[PDB]
RNA sequence: GCGGGGGGAACCUGGGGAACUGAAACAUCUCAGUACCCAGAGGAGAGGAAAGAGAAAUCGACUCCCUGAGUAGCGGCGAGC
RNA sequence: AGCUGUUGGGAAGCAGCGCCAGAGAGGGUGAAAGCCCCGUAGGCGAAAGGUGGGGGGAUAGGUGAGGGUACCCGAGUACCCCGUGGUUCGUGGAGCCAUGGGGGAAUCUGGGCGGACCACCGCCUAAGGCUAAGUACUCCGGGUGACCGAUAGCGCACCAGUACCGUGAGGGAAAGGUGAAAAGAACCCCGGGAGGGGAGUGAAAUAGAGCCUGAAACCGUGGGCUUACAAGCAGUCACGGCCCCGCAAGGGGUUGUGGCGUGCCUAUUGAAGCAUGAGCCGGCGACUCACGGUCGUGGGCGAGCUUAAGCCGUUGAGGCGGAGGCGUAGGGAAACCGAGUCCGAACAGGGCGCAAACGGCCCGCACGCGGGCCGAAAAGUCCGCGGCCGUGGACCCGAAACCG
RNA sequence: CAGGUGGAGCCUGGGAGUGAGGGCGCGAGCGAUAACGUCCGCGUCCGAGCGCGGGAACAACCGAGACCGCCAGCUAAGGCC
RNA sequence: GGGGGAUGACCCCAGGCGGUAGGGGAGCGUUCCCGAUGCCGAUGAAGGCCGACCCGCGAGGGCGGCUGGAGGUAAGGGAAG
RNA sequence: GAAGGGGGCCUGACUGCGAGGCCUGCAAGCCGAGCAGGGGCGAAAGCCGGGCCUAGUGAACCGGUGGUCCCGUGUGGAAGG
């Protein structure tokens, strides 16, 4: 039957125009009473590598 | 292809047709595959170990019996047991691209014209649905039953007349299909049937 | 042309891979599954795209796309679809969001918004919204109304 | 359509059972014991074809090393003789010559020790 | 006086209603309102003529198919639904 | 609408001249028949019973405007609260519909709903009931099959839910075929019969009823070669003998001696292994299908590609159907903007994004240009094929168990 | 920076199997300067070369990488009563 | 692989060609469908039993004899119990 | 030739970023010039995005708290995000 999109994946991952899988950055909202401002600041998105191939495959649809 | 011979009681004129230049034997084959696929009845079935008649009871203990090791006798290892991966009813049809159905129908006719085995005719004259009457007209037209003919006409009576000839497959104009063209050596339509076929393509 | 003449082109019809037959077939006995355990077993493995063998997977990243929706559901609101100037450069006469569907660019559920990329044309273009770049690009040639009725 | 085993299996069994003609006991009656035996016979022949070449040369040598031992000579030297004598003949196989053509062998014995004595 | 009673392959509605299994353990969740038990109906049964939909000054009973859509959402926000 | 001749046990085969066809589907007839038989195309047919959704006809029933009055408009109901179910909603901001418990109205200025609540703006009139058709199924009858063909197909082609097993619920098999025709072997001989031998029937009797074909394991009788001082996975390579075929050279069979030689499968670092499995033979026995996905590949059409359900048509004829889907724009949680966008105070920086490929014919200066044309090719999309994946029993067999 | 055209290298993608190794040499730890012990490192072979020669016989020591045929020749290890 | 323009399946030339798990490529055969209102078939179908013969590397395909006594099915394709 | 000891002012235990790399199966971990804002110390050159360095640590989910633009299920709010 129709395959099912993985809502866990859809809620925390985005596929870009060129088929890249772009996720947020781990480890910045829970224990930072003081990590370097450089640390907490360097939290934009990143690109998963050769294994978004798998993430891609559970969103397809 | 343009050199197609019309046939009137006045004289064997010549009609010019658009008909594609070259044919695509693959596309032609693809249409035939489809035509014969869809008409498939898909009516072959078998019973799985769950659909067989036998009880679900385990046949012997499982240990110390000195015998082998089994559950129910409906298992495929057993003679008279279920059938693994056997056939079930299924639909062999698919939806071949319409733009392709056209093409193939066109090319199929073309190919016939390209070899001159195509012929348009008018009103016949050997109508009033009687095979002997048609058979008489057919003669005066060249069709001597030396090669198979696909007779395409809307006229009910002409078809009645030809139907029974072992060398004639007769068909209505809206029934034009490529498989029937390719089975039959000659292609014989009337004008009120070339018109419909003409509007089918394009 | 003849029935014994049809056939297709080389490929198009490959020969299925009949494995688990006899040796020198290439794939006999172990039927290409190679001895093994779980994967070679019938039902086989869990699901490679997710399962990582017991360790936490990459369900360890935190959703951002905050705003996942709540229970009454998606909120109705006008969806705008952008079509470029280069795209409608093929038309001459009018150009209405209605016509642009038939053409195969608009899509029926969306309102019209023409965008920059492309060069403008001296025609009357009816839409719901115009891009900065687009409003300018064509103001130098043709005229264009904004929509908001019914 | 259902393609039953039909006739195919009996045929393959007949083919091999025929190759196993004359074997001992079941090795010629049971398709299985027959096929096992043929495996063996298949490798033996192959190996024994490569060593039939050995077994003959071996024989030729013994035959020679005896005919020229009649004329006071080690096979080992005899061969060295012909090597230097330029005589790349003998082809060891051709020492039925030493048996069919004794005088022709004797003359070779002479040309043999003639060089390097 | 009239009627009921009991039976029928499957199909239908109602009253009840599991577990294995899945979650690579497990309890919420799943399997599943399934299997099954009971009552009732008929050639079908249910449903049906808005105290309805839900953003369009919109549509108009019910049933059924295609689509909408694996969307909207639900979810130890896990499996999955 | 067909007769003759011919071979044959048998003609429908072959041959010679014909004929029908709205009928050349098919099945029979001694073998292979349009025209012999039964049918087929095309027509026709109900006294009686059933049906009758179609045509007709009845009957029930139905149909007014304005003004005033405020009479009626479904109660343990709405409503609220507690406990739960249903919905995609698992207590969630939790509405809606349902309701076990408590409290408990109103009658158009009344009440319910639009996802807590309030306002506003709208929708609808709860607590009575019925309602064809489009839908589901297949005990039953029929028609079709790139469905099975007696280990298959239903468990059952055969007096099978039988024999048989079980206290019972229940379980549950095996088992088809002489011949065209019984013409199914009078009589005689051996025998108590059984059986056989002649005779006889037959085209055939190793078609004789334990009957079509009659494979293999397995058991015999006869013949050739071979063997009682030799020892081994039984073979193999050599030579030699003896037997057979052939003019011939050559080959077939057997085996005396010599050389070489650790079964098959499985599982293992490693097996002849004293590790697993197998007495042998025959038959059955395991990578599938659907729907999605992702690649590749054969084609169609390409800024487009394609229909779904249905409708019409149909000697196994196709066509229509544009709802819809994918693609043509991305970036952002979003508002939003957009070839850009997001972070940002930034006109830093960076993230993720946009950039028409060839030939050739036209021209602005000539060897391209600059942009266009003519069609090669192609983003994309559609169908087929193949690999693989997701979900399903998902390669087949096997538990200990759990629950009704 | 040069040589090196190789079943070399690199890039994008489809399909995998393996994730139980073992002997030997050399270098260490553990052990007893024990184990056909055990754990690493660098090599090699067996694995998959239980094919061929030598080592009496013998997966991994020596020789040597078996496409097929020959009643031809040269050799390797090892041998030549 | 490089040649000789036959462009294959031709002749040259030179190289590679042990192999388990596995990847890839070509083929053989079985059942069924189109090819079939056809063709083979009683002067003998399928199946069976021989063969020292022919073709193919091989899976196999022929051919001939005996048995059998009514079916079988090319070339080229298509689908799988 | 300070990273050690003493004192003076100060809070860069900054905000917005980040070329390029280290490491690396993933996810992480690490170093970092430079630009901008607004600063600190210094005459200046300049240094400053904690500590001579290498341990002092915890993905995601679920919630709490303070902000802020953003969404707010007919609409304005509100609930909740
Ligand atoms: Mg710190
Ligand atoms: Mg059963
Ligand atoms: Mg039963
Ligand atoms: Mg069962
Ligand atoms: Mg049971
Ligand atoms: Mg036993
Ligand atoms: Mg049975
Ligand atoms: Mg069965
Ligand atoms: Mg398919
Ligand atoms: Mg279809
Ligand atoms: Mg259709
Ligand atoms: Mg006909
Ligand atoms: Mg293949
Ligand atoms: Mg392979
Ligand atoms: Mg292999
Ligand atoms: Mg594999
Ligand atoms: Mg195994
Ligand atoms: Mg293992
Ligand atoms: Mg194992
Ligand atoms: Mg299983
Ligand atoms: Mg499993
Ligand atoms: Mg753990
Ligand atoms: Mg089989
Ligand atoms: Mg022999
Ligand atoms: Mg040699
Ligand atoms: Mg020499
Ligand atoms: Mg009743
Ligand atoms: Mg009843
Ligand atoms: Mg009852
Ligand atoms: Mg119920
Ligand atoms: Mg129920
Ligand atoms: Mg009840
Ligand atoms: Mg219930
Ligand atoms: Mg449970
Ligand atoms: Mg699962
Ligand atoms: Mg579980
Ligand atoms: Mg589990
Ligand atoms: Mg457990
Ligand atoms: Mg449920
Ligand atoms: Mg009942
Ligand atoms: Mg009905
Ligand atoms: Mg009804
Ligand atoms: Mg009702
Ligand atoms: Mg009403
Ligand atoms: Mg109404
Ligand atoms: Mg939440
Ligand atoms: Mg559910
Ligand atoms: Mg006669
Ligand atoms: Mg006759
Ligand atoms: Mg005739
Ligand atoms: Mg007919
Ligand atoms: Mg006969
Ligand atoms: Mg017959
Ligand atoms: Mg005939
Ligand atoms: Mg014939
Ligand atoms: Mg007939
Ligand atoms: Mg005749
Ligand atoms: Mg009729
Ligand atoms: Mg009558
Ligand atoms: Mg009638
Ligand atoms: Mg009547
Ligand atoms: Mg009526
Ligand atoms: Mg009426
Ligand atoms: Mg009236
Ligand atoms: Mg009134
Ligand atoms: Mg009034
Ligand atoms: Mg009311
Ligand atoms: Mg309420
Ligand atoms: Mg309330
Ligand atoms: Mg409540
Ligand atoms: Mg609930
Ligand atoms: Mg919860
Ligand atoms: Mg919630
Ligand atoms: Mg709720
Ligand atoms: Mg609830
Ligand atoms: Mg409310
Ligand atoms: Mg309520
Ligand atoms: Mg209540
Ligand atoms: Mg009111
Ligand atoms: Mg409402
Ligand atoms: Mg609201
Ligand atoms: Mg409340
Ligand atoms: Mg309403
Ligand atoms: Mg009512
Ligand atoms: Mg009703
Ligand atoms: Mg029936
Ligand atoms: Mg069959
Ligand atoms: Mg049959
Ligand atoms: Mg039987
Ligand atoms: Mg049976
Ligand atoms: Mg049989
Ligand atoms: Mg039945
Ligand atoms: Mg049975
Ligand atoms: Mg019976
Ligand atoms: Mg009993
Ligand atoms: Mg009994
Ligand atoms: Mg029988
Ligand atoms: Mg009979
Ligand atoms: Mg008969
Ligand atoms: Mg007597
Ligand atoms: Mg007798
Ligand atoms: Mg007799
Ligand atoms: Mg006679
Ligand atoms: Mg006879
Ligand atoms: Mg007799
Ligand atoms: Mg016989
Ligand atoms: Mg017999
Ligand atoms: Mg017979
Ligand atoms: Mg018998
Ligand atoms: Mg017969
Ligand atoms: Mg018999
Ligand atoms: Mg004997
Ligand atoms: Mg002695
Ligand atoms: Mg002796
Ligand atoms: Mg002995
Ligand atoms: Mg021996
Ligand atoms: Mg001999
Ligand atoms: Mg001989
Ligand atoms: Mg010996
Ligand atoms: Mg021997
Ligand atoms: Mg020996
Ligand atoms: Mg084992
Ligand atoms: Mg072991
Ligand atoms: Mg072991
Ligand atoms: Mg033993
Ligand atoms: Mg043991
Ligand atoms: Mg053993
Ligand atoms: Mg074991
Ligand atoms: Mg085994
Ligand atoms: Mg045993
Ligand atoms: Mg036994
Ligand atoms: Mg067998
Ligand atoms: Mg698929
Ligand atoms: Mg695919
Ligand atoms: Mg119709
Ligand atoms: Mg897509
Ligand atoms: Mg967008
Ligand atoms: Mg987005
Ligand atoms: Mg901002
Ligand atoms: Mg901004
Ligand atoms: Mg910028
Ligand atoms: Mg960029
Ligand atoms: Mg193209
Ligand atoms: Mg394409
Ligand atoms: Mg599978
Ligand atoms: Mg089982
Ligand atoms: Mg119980
Ligand atoms: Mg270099
Ligand atoms: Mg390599
Ligand atoms: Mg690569
Ligand atoms: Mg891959
Ligand atoms: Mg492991
Ligand atoms: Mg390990
Ligand atoms: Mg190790
Ligand atoms: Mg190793
Ligand atoms: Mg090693
Ligand atoms: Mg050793
Ligand atoms: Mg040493
Ligand atoms: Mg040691
Ligand atoms: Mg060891
Ligand atoms: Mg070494
Ligand atoms: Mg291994
Ligand atoms: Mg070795
Ligand atoms: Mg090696
Ligand atoms: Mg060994
Ligand atoms: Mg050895
Ligand atoms: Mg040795
Ligand atoms: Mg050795
Ligand atoms: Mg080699
Ligand atoms: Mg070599
Ligand atoms: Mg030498
Ligand atoms: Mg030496
Ligand atoms: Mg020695
Ligand atoms: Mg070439
Ligand atoms: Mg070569
Ligand atoms: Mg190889
Ligand atoms: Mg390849
Ligand atoms: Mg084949
Ligand atoms: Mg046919
Ligand atoms: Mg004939
Ligand atoms: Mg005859
Ligand atoms: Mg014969
Ligand atoms: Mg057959
Ligand atoms: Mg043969
Ligand atoms: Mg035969
Ligand atoms: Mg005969
Ligand atoms: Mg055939
Ligand atoms: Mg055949
Ligand atoms: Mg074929
Ligand atoms: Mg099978
Ligand atoms: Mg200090
Ligand atoms: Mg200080
Ligand atoms: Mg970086
Ligand atoms: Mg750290
Ligand atoms: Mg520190
Ligand atoms: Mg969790
Ligand atoms: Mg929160
Ligand atoms: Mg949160
Ligand atoms: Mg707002
Ligand atoms: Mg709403
Ligand atoms: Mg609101
Ligand atoms: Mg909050
Ligand atoms: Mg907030």
């Amino acid at each position: 039957p129709k395959m099912k999109t993985h809502k866990g994946a859809k809620k925390r991952v985005k596929i870009t125009a060129s088929g890249k899988v772009v996720a947020m950055k781990t480890g910045k909202r829970h224990l930072n009473w003081q990590k370097s401002g450089k640390e907490i600041r360097q939290k934009g998105r990143k690109f998963v590598l050769a294994k978004p191939e798998a993430e891609r495959i559970k969103l397809l649809l | 292809v343009y050199q197609i011979p019309v046939l009137s009681p006045s004289g064997r004129r010549e009609l010019a047709a658009d008909l594609p230049a070259e044919i695509n034997p693959h596309l032609l084959w693809e249409v035939v595959r489809w035509q014969l696929a869809k008409r498939r009845r898909g009516t072959a079935s078998t019973k799985t170990r769950g659909e067989v008649a036998y009880s679900g009871r385990k046949i012997w203990p499982q240990k110390h019996t000195g015998r082998a090791r089994h559950g129910d006798i409906g298992a495929p290892i057993f003679v008279g047991g279920g059938v693994v991966f056997g056939p079930k009813p299924r639909d062999y049809s698919y939806t071949l691209p319409k733009k392709v159905r056209k093409k193939g129908l066109a090319m199929a006719v073309a190919d016939r014209a390209r070899e001159g085995k195509l012929l348009l005719v008018e009103a016949f004259a050997g109508v009033n649905g009687k095979t002997k009457e048609f058979l008489a007209w057919a003669k005066e037209a060249g069709l001597d039953g030396s090669e198979s003919v696909l007779l395409v006409t809307g006229n009910e009576l002409v078809r009645r007349a030809a139907r029974n000839l072992p060398w004639v497959v007769t068909l209505a104009p809206e029934g034009l299909n490529v498989y029937d063209i390719v089975r039959t050596e000659r292609l014989v339509m009337d004008l009120d049937a070339w018109e419909v076929f003409q509007n089918r393509i394009g | 042309m003849k029935l014994s003449d049809l056939r297709p082109n080389p490929g198009a019809n490959k020969r299925r891979k009949r494995v688990g037959r006899g040796p020198g077939s290439g794939h006999g006995k172990t039927a290409t599954r190679g001895h093994k355990g779980q994967k070679s077993r019938s039902g086989g493995l869990k699901d490679p795209r997710r399962f990582e063998g017991g360790r936490s997977t990459t369900l360890m990243r935190l959703p951002k796309r905050g705003m996942q929706g709540q229970v009454p559901g998606e909120i109705k609101r006008p969806r705008y679809q952008g079509v470029n100037l280069k795209d409608l450069a093929r038309f001459e006469g009018e150009v209405t969001p209605e016509l642009l569907v038939r053409a195969g660019l608009l899509k029926k559920g969306y309102r019209l918004k023409i965008l920059g990329e492309g060069e403008a044309k001296p025609l009357k273009v009816v839409a719901h919204a115009f891009s900065k770049s687009a409003l300018e690009k064509l103001k130098a040639a043709g005229g264009e109304p904004v929509l908001l009725e019914a | 359509p259902r393609a039953k085993t039909g006739v195919v299996r009996r045929r393959k069994h007949k083919k091999i059972l025929k190759l196993a003609k004359g074997y001992w006991g079941l090795r010629s009656k049971s398709f299985r014991k027959a096929r096992e035996t043929l495996f063996a016979a298949g490798n033996y022949a192959y190996a024994h074809r490569k060593r039939r070449k050995r077994d003959f040369r071996r024989l030729w040598i013994v035959r020679i090393n005896a005919a020229c031992r009649q004329h006071g000579l080690n096979y080992s030297t005899f061969i060295h003789g012909l090597k230097k004598a330029g005589i790349e003949v003998d082809r060891k196989n051709l020492a039925d010559l030493a048996v069919r053509e004794p005088q022709v062998f004797a003359e070779l014995v002479e040309r043999a020790k003639a060089a390097q004595g």
